[PDB]
RNA sequence: GGCUAAUCCCCCAUGUGGACCCGCCCCUUGGGGUGUGUCCAAAGGGCUUUGCCCGCUUCCGGAUGGGCCCGCGUCCCAUCAGCUAGUUGGUGGGGUAAUGGCCCACCAAGGCGACGACGGGUAGCCGGUCUGAGAGGAUGGCCGGCCACAGGGGCACUGAGACACGGGCCCCACUCCUACGGGAGGCAGCAGUUAGGAAUCUUCCGCAAUGGGCGCAAGCCUGACGGAGCGACGCCGCUUGGAGGAAGAAGCCCUUCGGGGUGUAAACUCCUGAACCCGGGACGAAACCCCCGACGAGGGGACUGACGGUACCGGGGUAAUAGCGCCGGCCAACUCCGUGCCAGCAGCCGCGGUAAUACGGAGGGCGCGAGCGUUACCCGGAUUCACUGGGCGUAAAGGGCGUGUAGGCGGCCUGGGGCGUCCCAUGUGAAAGACCACGGCUCAACCGUGGGGGAGCGUGGGAUACGCUCAGGCUAGACGGUGGGAGAGGGUGGUGGAAUUCCCGGAGUAGCGGUGAAAUGCGCAGAUACCGGGAGGAACGCCGAUGGCGAAGGCAGCCACCUGGUCCACCCGUGACGCUGAGGCGCGAAAGCGUGGGGAGCAAACCGGAUUAGAUACCCGGGUAGUCCACGCCCUAAACGAUGCGCGCUAGGUCUCUGGGUCUCCUGGGGGCCGAAGCUAACGCGUUAAGCGCGCCGCCUGGGGAGUACGGCCGCAAGGC
RNA sequence: UUCCCGGGCCUUGUACACACCGCCCGUCACGCCAUGGGAGCGGGCUCUACCCGAAGUCGCCGGGAGCCUACGGGCAGGCGCCGAGGGUAGGGCCCGUGACUGGGGCGAAGUCGUAACAAGGUAGCUGUACCGGAAGGUGCGGCUGGA
């Protein structure tokens, strides 16, 4: 690995492609702040902490939408897209008049204060700002 | 590439080539002609063009086309040198304007008469 | 040569104070104070006078301007890779207002450079301006700020300040005056002349306003400045009329000749009224001046315009310039006539060789309008340099392969710092330009006033999620340990047989080889075919393949030695030791080169004989280097899976190679096929990705010229990069 | 139903599509354009070493030779270093030009041959070496962009 963060994520968008009940990602504190995140704005159904062969990794459960009719039968995705901005090899920090808007408000961008690890409305309601993770609509 | 190669490389900016060198930039340049003659075009055409071969106040000798139909131009006219190719002549890369110097205007000319340089007539009107 | 005056020079005196050495104290790199010793000041002038005003000298403080230094940013060429003699540092001096290698002596040998030194080319830089959705790209004209120059170059003096446009000295070049021997000059100041060039103006008015210098003031100087003149050079505003007006005059164009278009267009009727005529006529101008008041504050009075009788106001009053590009698709506008690959048009596609909406004209229509087109340059479209925002299997492109330096990136838990990062405050970010709002010119252009933030950087405070660092710990990453496994992996030495050729011996005949058919050729000098023996060289049949090994090239009889890589099981130890990799280094098919050896078969070049019109080829018979070995070079390719490496995720079915197991079967590595989702322009890829993501390197920006030329490096050369 | 001529269906290959009476390659001949090498010729920029070296700052002398307003001092003058520039000699870089010569591109429809595209009539391509008017042929090894 040289981004956890990337892998995560790629593994979640690679779990929503196929509509795999739940997933495992390595467990850390930061992807646990991430998927924190995910449940509060309701892409996910939630995290759980397993253990796998003793070591601990994250039961990602996830969310699709309703079952559609007519050809390819596939249920629309809760998560469309979803894609890293701030790279380990391009790092990206932005501040508080700094801080896109996303779909016009439909999607989000989670980045990361000095008071924790936000959203993008609340870094602008509490007027903080920093380095911007990710894009998720 | 990646990003580390572009801190490393960066990008290449386009350097372009003018196509008329006129001598830094002047959109027209005086010059006295030695040989006036007619040639022929390329395949897909079959003509006499009128031209001139100009040696000019740059210290270029390049060739020059006569447009219109008819001309005053000889082995010592003093022309002036517009710009612009002609497709179907190999070498030939610019105009002579008529209307000034030694290159008088297309005669009886009447619909578009600024270009080929001809006055205004008064036909009683 | 001789007088002579000063706010000119010099000497003596006092010393608030200042300067210098020494010592001490505070501060702390030359700041401040103190004690002894020393040194250093001056000038008068005018009135309404023993009272002011302008001046003088020393010092401290303020304001403005400036010198010097430092952090960061600032074009192209790597076909410029090594540069450096005062060069780098110290010590003592000289010089400066002042640090400084700025300069000079002595000592040391350092200093700079792939984070691009040195060199070559180009360029004044910035606020800004143009374009662009933005990010960016381009540019530095007018205005403002900084720099540097005043024909080229060098140098000092005066001076608070200059290395000084209109000051000085010298050398070179140019012009002019010379009685020839020695003198004057410096328009890149405002006009103006000449040359160049496509192109750039008035040898105008005034100090009336602003500002600068001098002077107590009156006042004087100011080609700065305020204006006027010229050029559609740009922008803005206005005019060449408006309302009526024939089922629609004439001319002209088209016509299926009945008609249609120009066309309310015109003529014609009413009306307003540009330009012109008359009269008036300024804003910009209020101080400095004078009087009262103490020439202070305050009040009052008087003089002064270039622009200019100009803007403007009032009255009168005339129908009064229109042109330019286009009309095939882009792209808006269609017919006729002349021409007929001719004349010609052209930004691309491309038209014209007889019926052209593309050439020339006419009618008409379109687009602008005192402008319209063309040319030259910049941005855009160009997401064809892709940060935003591109790609590399076949279109351009994965380095031939590996090791590995710098560099880039990097697993999990908990603390310290708070550098990157974020927040707040403060200072700066000049003015002008841009944005918004309101106003002044009757609008606008132009201008004024007010407000609002950008970005960057200094300083102070706060936060720790992430990146960074320090410290502690963890094991999934990586490596090791133990026990095994397969393999044409590599090097050295030895060895077995089949077969080909040659030599010898026996026997044996009139033909053998060869082709599509022939022929050359070999053969009664005893060939081919048969047997026996001997010599020599090269490659290893069957096993053996859709197989295996290796990083690639590549590697195949067998045996022995030396040796690398790799896979599985046990989960034993270290414990983040990891991934990539610009250079460098090593390996690198075949052909080729050098030295020596060897040479049976094959076989470039060469020689024959056929085919063919011709054969420098294909076919056949001979045949030299080479193919083989040792050592040293050469570094190329369809070196291909035309797919770089490492890691994580994403249905499976099936064949096979190799381990382990609790052997219907499961698990690990590897070699193929078909195929989920997905990707691709398609062919196709598909957990051996060309899918989904990250890290790093290499490469591409239309074809040809061309992997060519020049330069550099390597090679004995061919040649390679 | 092998052969020659014409034809129908399927499949494969193509660089043909005015469609094999297709396309296309190279040498030679003529003209033009740009360019490399080239005995050399001319010019510009720049570096090093030395010789001469004005004005001028600075450092000494200021004396058998001057002038001074305060003299164990000053001015003039003299000597020395640096010194613009001129000269000499040798390098480096760049530009134009040069008898001749190599190859490139475009032209009018030229001459010779058949290389490649279909198994293009010897499968093609590529590296290397040799040879041949020329495309090309052959030898070794490699690839499927053919069976
Ligand atoms: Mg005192
Ligand atoms: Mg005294
Ligand atoms: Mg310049
Ligand atoms: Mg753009
Ligand atoms: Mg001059
Ligand atoms: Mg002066
Ligand atoms: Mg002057
Ligand atoms: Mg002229
Ligand atoms: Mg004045
Ligand atoms: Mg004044
Ligand atoms: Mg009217
Ligand atoms: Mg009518
Ligand atoms: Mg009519
Ligand atoms: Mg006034
Ligand atoms: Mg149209
Ligand atoms: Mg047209
Ligand atoms: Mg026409
Ligand atoms: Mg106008
Ligand atoms: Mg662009
Ligand atoms: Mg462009
Ligand atoms: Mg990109
Ligand atoms: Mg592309
Ligand atoms: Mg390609
Ligand atoms: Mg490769
Ligand atoms: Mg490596
Ligand atoms: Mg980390
Ligand atoms: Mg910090
Ligand atoms: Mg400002
Ligand atoms: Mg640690
Ligand atoms: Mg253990
Ligand atoms: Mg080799
Ligand atoms: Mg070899
Ligand atoms: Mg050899
Ligand atoms: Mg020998
Ligand atoms: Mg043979
Ligand atoms: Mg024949
Ligand atoms: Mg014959
Ligand atoms: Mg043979
Ligand atoms: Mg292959
Ligand atoms: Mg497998
Ligand atoms: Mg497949
Ligand atoms: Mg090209
Ligand atoms: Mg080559
Ligand atoms: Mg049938
Ligand atoms: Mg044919
Ligand atoms: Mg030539
Ligand atoms: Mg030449
Ligand atoms: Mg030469
Ligand atoms: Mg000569
Ligand atoms: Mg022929
Ligand atoms: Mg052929
Ligand atoms: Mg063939
Ligand atoms: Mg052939
Ligand atoms: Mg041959
Ligand atoms: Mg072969």
């Amino acid at each position: 690995l040289t981004d956890p963060i990337a892998d995560m994520l790629t593994r979640i968008r690679n779990a929503t492609r196929v509509y795999k009940e739940s997933t495992d990602v390595p467990a850390s504190r930061f992807k646990e702040e991430i998927l924190r995140i995910l449940a509060r704005e309701g892409f996910i159904k939630g995290y759980e902490r397993v253990d796998v062969d003793g070591k601990p990794y994250l039961r990602v459960y996830l969310k699709y939408g309703p079952r559609r009719q007519g050809p390819d039968p596939r249920p629309e995705q809760v998560i469309h897209h979803i894609r890293r901005i701030s790279k380990p090899g391009r790092r990206v920090y932005v501040g508080v008049k700094e801080i896109p808007r996303v779909r016009r408000g439909l999607g989000i961008a989670i980045l990361s204060t000095s008071k924790g690890v936000l959203t993008d409305r609340e870094a602008r309601k509490l007027g903080v700002g920093g380095e911007l993770i990710c894009e998720v609509w | 590439p990646t990003i580390n190669q572009l801190v490393r490389k960066g990008r290449e900016k386009v350097r372009k080539k003018s196509k008329v060198p006129a001598l830094k930039g002047a959109p027209f340049r005086r010059g006295v002609c030695t040989v006036v003659r007619t040639v022929t075009p390329k395949k897909p055409n079959s003509a006499l063009r009128k031209v001139a071969k100009v040696r000019l106040t740059s210290g270029y000798e390049v060739t020059a086309y006569i447009p219109g139909e008819g001309h005053n131009l000889q082995e010592h006219s003093v022309v002036l040198i517009r710009g612009g190719r002609v497709k179907d002549l190999p070498g030939v890369r610019y105009h002579i304007v008529r209307g000034v110097y030694d290159a008088a205007g297309v005669k009886d000319r009447k619909k578009s008469r600024s270009k080929y340089g001809t006055k205004k007539p008064k036909e009683a009107a």
